[PDB]
RNA sequence: AUGGAGAGUUUGAUCCUGGCUCAGGAUGAACGCUGGCGGCGUGCCUAAUACAUGCAAGUCGAGCGAACGGACGAGAAGCUUGCUUCUCUGAUGUUAGCGGCGGACGGGUGAGUAACACGUGGAUAACCUACCUAUAAGACUGGGAUAACUUCGGGAAACCGGAGCUAAUACCGGAUAAUAUUUUGAACCGCAUGGUUCAAAAGUGAAAGACGGUCUUGCUGUCACUUAUAGAUGGAUCCGCGCUGCAUUAGCUAGUUGGUAAGGUAACGGCUUACCAAGGCAACGAUGCAUAGCCGACCUGAGAGGGUGAUCGGCCACACUGGAACUGAGACACGGUCCAGACUCCUACGGGAGGCAGCAGUAGGGAAUCUUCCGCAAUGGGCGAAAGCCUGACGGAGCAACGCCGCGUGAGUGAUGAAGGUCUUCGGAUCGUAAAACUCUGUUAUUAGGGAAGAACAUAUGUGUAAGUAACUGUGCACAUCUUGACGGUACCUAAUCAGAAAGCCACGGCUAACUACGUGCCAGCAGCCGCGGUAAUACGUAGGUGGCAAGCGUUAUCCGGAAUUAUUGGGCGUAAAGCGCGCGUAGGCGGUUUUUUAAGUCUGAUGUGAAAGCCCACGGCUCAACCGUGGAGGGUCAUUGGAAACUGGA
């Protein structure tokens, strides 16, 4: 095994970590929004808003593509 | 800007919705005797409003892949 | 990154260099984006240039950086002349 | 015009038909005998078998904290004023660690793949793209952690676990900002989907500092940073055409073919999933089976063609076998991760480590294929502002007649035809100008001196000049100066000495260049084919002589040729092999005369492209040649576009 292999083994897994959990919370956010907007609630446009600003977020940190984070966008609002 | 490949030819079957298959044929030159023979290569391409009809010689071009093996549209029904 | 840059030629404890637009990753002697000249570092005593000044300068401005050598050839040549003066006058 | 040879063999003899065999070229070759040198190449084709050992991927202190060392040089005198500690200041540096980038390149192999894999030509109004370059706007305001480090605990180790503290160009909240996303009005445009540009609202998306200059309560240079836009590079998908054997493989297919909706992806799409229909492929060969990386090219042939896919370059695929994702611009990742399986090694038995189809090398297999070398000096790559570090890529040595090319092993006079071998009609003939002797030369060899190019540089230092600045440093550029070579004191040149060290292989019946003697006696043996050998063998073995080659010469294996012996070029079927026993007929093939028209075939231009290297032509450079470089020429069944209308095709 090479030193920088192991170095990138561990960074891997610290990225990993940090990713998934970036990645579920805005997950999360985007099926609360979407449920909300399926079903007409108060709170429908604050749950968009959020939705979009970890979308594009998690767009910007590389968890998912742009074209992803601007189908989700997409969707969101013209369900919304 | 540029143009895509266009071809005429025969329609041999309609029975799917909204897909015709057209019978381009073309004459292949044999490379060693040199004679010419027929050579039939049908086309998926697709009929948005089933105007095309079993045996009329209609137009069609190259697109995108628009189904599994449709990759042409109908342009034009020269003869019927 | 593009880059101009000398891929060798000619024979054992013979080299002959081509001068060539290639990306950094493809290897030496091999696949490359556009020949520009020629550089024979074992003529007359005396190494032999030969350059397209118009393709270098056009792959300057796009963005290839060449490598020391082919910045001194280019250096005798002219062509960082001409390309820092039109960069600076632009 | 640049280009094309045949011969033996069936018969008592003949002509024909017909196979068989030989003369040629080639090789990643092997073997036998032999063996001087130099240049340029080439060298595990078998087991994609298993691998000991060493090495093949790091770098950045000008992102970050901490630690080692602790200069210059602080204090008492042990009276040792030259050695002393901690109470300091503490430089050039170095490093275990976080972080950035790299590690997806470079390199190996051809297992799989009959496929849009590859080649060629197109399309994407269905696409993604870090580092690089340019332009526009910014880089504001706050925060909580955690490595490192200290301490305890658990383990053989790998490594973990608990507690305490500490940074950032690490992470996170907030503000401002879009061509990004939604909505309503537009205008123009294309090839269905649609594309372009202009307005007005809503939601939402960033960032960082580092090292320096200055007139230092504030501006600024370089690098770094964020967003948007372009360019460049790289990647992805789709399509036309081309691209292999078998029918003693004829049926195949059910996510299969299409549609609607949804999900999914950079992206279109049955890519996936629900529902509706029964479609879709196939004798123009589907399906199945066998084999195979594809190509530029390479060998051969007068050509048409046939065969091949080493080295070198492009593309694809794979990394012990199979599956999967994470990180990342980029991987489902040769020297990364996880799981399963097979296999090695360590273990304290609880658990761990690993994968030469990287460079050497080992075992094994084989007829057979290299040394566990020197160096980053040249080219190239990774990081960095840079000096610089890494690089078994690469540049070079070692080994091998393995190939091609070049030069040797002496040159002149020498009849006196010496001696000796062989044959002989016993006259002589031949080895033979051969030898000897004389004269010369040093390729080459030996010794001694001189000794290249490959080296551009980068960096550093002075000078200027362009943008911008109030100015300055810096930035780019131009010109200058010192310094950098493993090969290697190698090539090469100069001077001296000696023909002295340096010739072998096959063949001699015809093909096919070269014949005599002795021995043997259908034995021993030879042989590519016809055949040769049973007592006077140009065919066996030896000898002399001769022929063909020469550091090679023969044998074997394989491909093309000769073979018109699958015949398009370019053959045939009464008796040599070959007309179905004969009808009726489907597909296909082909088709009478004239006129008009079309322009698919046909013919003729233009444009793009057919990488480089290679074949061919010319030129130039190594003393020549091989070899190397440059410029031409050619190679398409290629694509778009304009012309012609006799012929084939359509009307
Ligand atoms: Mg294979
Ligand atoms: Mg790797
Ligand atoms: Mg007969
Ligand atoms: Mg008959």
């Amino acid at each position: 095994n090479i030193k920088s292999a192991i170095k990138r083994v561990k960074t891997t897994e610290k990225a990993e970590a940090r990713n998934i959990s970036q990645k579920s919370a805005m997950r999360t956010a985007v099926k609360n929004a979407k449920t909300a907007v399926s079903n007409n609630a108060d709170n429908k446009n604050e749950l968009v808003s959020l939705a979009v600003k970890l979308v594009d977020k998690a767009a910007q940190s590389n968890l998912i593509h742009s074209n992803k984070a601007d189908r989700i966008k997409s969707q969101l609002m013209t369900a919304n | 800007r540029n143009d895509r490949k266009v071809y005429v030819g025969k329609v041999v079957s309609d029975k799917m919705d909204k897909t015709i298959t057209v019978l381009v044929e073309t004459y292949k030159t044999h490379k060693l005797y040199g004679k010419r023979v027929k050579y039939s290569k049908k086309y998926k391409t697709h009929d948005e409003n089933n105007s095309a009809k079993l045996g009329d010689i209609v137009k069609i071009q190259e697109t995108r892949p628009l189904s599994a093996t449709k990759r042409f549209r109908l342009v034009e029904i020269v003869e019927e | 990154a593009v880059k101009i840059r000398l891929t060798r030629l000619g024979s054992k404890r013979n080299p002959f260099y081509r001068i060539v637009v290639a990306d950094a990753r493809s290897p030496r002697d091999g696949r490359i984006i556009e020949q520009i000249g020629t550089y024979n570092p074992t003529s007359a005593n005396a190494p032999e240039i030969k350059v397209d000044e118009a393709l270098a300068l056009k792959w300057l401005n796009d963005g290839a950086k060449p490598t020391d050598t082919v910045h001194n050839i280019l250096s005798k040549e002219g062509i960082m002349k001409k390309f820092d003066e039109q960069k600076k006058a632009k």
